[PDB]
């Protein structure tokens, strides 16, 4: 009466707006301390396989290790899906899609050095205590798979080289082969521009370090076998 | 070597099938939310018409409301049909563009209607996002299951600080047509929404933040508008 633009503009909307986003930072706040958590023991695995740079026998002690720490990982998790509601799983995202990648990441490179082959995205939701569907419950992304094994390319690129320089020849044609299916996989995929086309791109510049390394120990004829 | 029966190959080509089903329900809301856009600026283009000029007034916001709502019936019934079993959120800023504008156009259209008011329109709100959800409502045809289109608040909250953008511009076109008594109007809105919105204590909300600055500039040029209105009057606040 003395204030129609009150009536319009109503406060009452942006009081509980601010509400609404308390209790949203609130539970970015619940969120960010078990992704800390989770960032921890990551790291710890990946500082254990920094050894596989300078000591080629203890890989397997390495390997064993960061299991043991990815272990861990799969009771985070489970705490975060507790904070997380259905259908609000890409509200918060963000959050842990980093360190996702990295875990998956680390639990590619320890099977490639066990074993020598590709972890698939079903072994690595196991691993971490996640469903592969959204449908499920909380769930490992596919696109989150594809970017966090596409980080091995540049750690084996680094890693060919220090095999070499340790005296293990043949260690860099392994990885030419392994990279080289990794690649043959991502070109199937036909991805246009975006995110992880783009990621993609970068592979071709490891594929090249890789190559040459192969190159130099193959023309020399070095060998350790 | 790797050949279709090569279980990486295998893989890979699940991995592929899973990214273009995404990529495909993308691009359909993409193009819905375009489609959503250009006519939301359409219907704002249409409401902007609204002057002194009597017989346009109801028929302006009658064609505007006949509008607003087939993209309701249509093009949102598309969007939330195709969102059905979906995360909303992943899809977000697929569709965030037309909602905002759709938002924005129809919060200018209630602006309009609170604006003329003779009587106890003057005591209507805006409609928030639980009224826009409320319009949102759909049913599958022939029991038949209930869907509907969800309206996130900070969507709601960024389209809506687009309509003052829309205020300021009806203050200045009112100016030039000599209609100065909308530019009181339209400058109290201003206040009004600028006060709401410095109400609000975001922590990193960015996209927020720059609105609001910019709401700041918006509310200034219609204080101005109204200064050269009561100094110069009407005729020689046009000329500036």
């Amino acid at each position: 009466s003395q204030d129609p633009m009150s009536n319009f503009v109503n406060l009452d909307i942006f009081s509980n707006y601010q509400k609404y986003i308390d209790n949203e930072q609130e539970v970015r706040e619940n969120i960010r301390i078990v992704v800390r958590e989770i960032e921890h023991l990551s790291k710890e695995a990946q500082i254990k396989l920094q050894i596989i740079h300078s000591d080629l026998s203890q890989i397997s002690a390495a390997c064993g290790l960061a299991r043991k720490q990815v272990e861990l990982c799969a009771q985070k998790y489970q705490k975060l899906a507790e904070l997380v509601p259905a259908g609000q799983y890409y509200r918060y995202s963000d959050h842990w899609t980093f360190i996702t990648q990295r875990l998956i990441f680390i639990i590619a490179l320890v099977i490639y050095l066990e074993a020598g082959f590709l972890v698939t995205r079903e072994t690595v939701a196991e691993m971490l205590g996640l469903k592969i569907s959204q449908s499920e419950g909380f769930h490992l992304d596919v696109e989150d798979y594809l970017l966090g094994i596409l980080q091995l390319a540049s750690e084996l690129s680094r890693f060919a080289t220090n095999s070499v320089t340790m005296g293990d020849y043949e260690r860099p044609l392994n990885i030419s082969h392994f990279i080289g299916d990794l690649n043959t996989g991502f070109r199937l995929l036909n991805l246009k521009n975006d995110g992880l086309r783009k990621r993609f791109d970068a592979l071709k510049y490891d594929v090249k370090k890789i190559e040459e390394v192969v190159y130099d120990v193959s023309i020399r004829g070095l060998s350790s076998k | 070597q790797l050949d279709e029966d090569s279980p990486i190959v295998q893989q890979f080509r699940i991995y592929s099938n899973e990214l273009i089903m995404k990529h495909d329900r993308h691009e359909r809301i993409v193009k819905l939310s375009r489609d959503i856009t250009i006519e939301s600026k359409r219907i704002i283009f249409l409401l902007h018409s609204i002057d002194s000029r009597k017989q346009n007034k109801e028929k302006v916001l009658e064609e505007a409301r006949q509008r607003l709502n087939k993209l309701i019936a249509v093009n949102f019934r598309a969007v939330a049909l195709e969102l059905r079993d979906q995360d909303v959120y992943q899809f977000r800023s697929s569709y965030s563009p037309g909602l905002q504008e759709f938002i924005q156009a129809y919060t200018y259209m209630e602006y309009l209607c609170h604006e003329d008011a003779e009587g106890e329109n003057e005591t209507k709100s805006v409609s928030d996002w639980q009224a826009i959800q409320a319009v949102m409502q759909y049913v599958e045809e022939s029991s038949p299951k209930k869907f509907q289109f969800f309206v996130d608040p900070t969507e709601y909250i960024l389209g809506l600080s687009d309509l003052t953008g829309e205020l300021m511009r009806r203050c200045i076109n009112s100016l030039g047509s000599g209609d100065t008594d909308t530019c009181l109007d339209t400058c109290k809105a201003l206040q009004h929404f600028y006060s709401g919105y410095i109400s609000l204590n975001c922590q990193r909300a960015r996209e927020l933040w720059r609105k609001i600055t910019t709401m700041k500039q918006s509310v200034l040029k219609a204080e101005n508008v109204c200064y050269n209105v009561k100094v110069r009057g009407g005729e020689a606040a046009k000329w500036g």
